[PDB]
């Protein structure tokens, strides 16, 4: 989740979804085990 | 209160020396042309005489 | 550590580390510098600390 | 002597302007292009300005 910050390592960041420098609007995130677990295998993400 | 691993690396980046330096390799030297010029990390913008 | 070719971008870019802060330099640059003297210090401590 | 007085005034200003080049002024670095080429551009600006 710290990764969803504007300018960050981690390939999430690099290789999957980036923000911009210069960004306005806000990031909200949430803890959803109840609804994403069994588990769930597919939820991918580039490696 | 769960045991965490922690790692502290320290350089000293006076620029000179050598040692430790990452994965990239040296290309050619172009001689008079404008260019964005790295000898062993110190950078710079300039013309190479 | 002395005398290496580092690939720094091999420890940021994996999920097992939660504080991966770089203090003197930013994490993205560290692929282009040489850095004269590397030092190495571990140990375990807790969560808050 | 008031015309050596004269070479000698402007002579000693523009001495003062070049070593204030040499002045980091709060920074991590007087040169540019350590800053440039340790950090990325969103703390980069804080030292830049």
């Amino acid at each position: 989740v710290r990764q969803i910050a504007p300018g960050q390592t981690g390939k999430i960041a690099d290789y999957n979804y980036k923000l911009p420098d210069d960004f306005t609007g806000c990031v909200i995130a949430w803890n959803s085990n109840n609804l994403d677990s069994k588990g769930n295998y597919n939820y991918l993400y580039r490696l | 209160y769960q045991p965490y691993r922690v790692v502290v690396l320290s350089f000293e980046l006076l620029h000179a020396p050598a040692t430790v330096c990452g994965p990239k390799k040296s290309t050619n030297l172009v001689k008079n042309k404008c260019v964005n010029f790295n000898f062993n990390g110190l950078t710079g913008t300039g013309v190479l005489t | 550590i002395s005398n290496c070719v580092a690939d720094y971008s091999v420890l940021y870019n994996s999920a097992s580390f939660s504080t991966f802060k770089c203090y003197g330099v930013s994490p993205t640059k560290l692929n282009d510098l040489c850095f004269t003297n590397v030092y190495a210090d571990s140990f375990v401590i807790r969560g808050d600390e | 002597g008031k015309l050596q007085d004269v070479v000698n005034q402007n002579a000693q200003a523009l001495n003062t302007l070049v070593k204030q080049l040499s002045s980091n002024f709060g920074a991590i670095s007087s040169v540019l292009n350590d800053i440039l080429s340790r950090l990325d551009p969103p703390e980069a600006e804080v030292q830049i300005d």
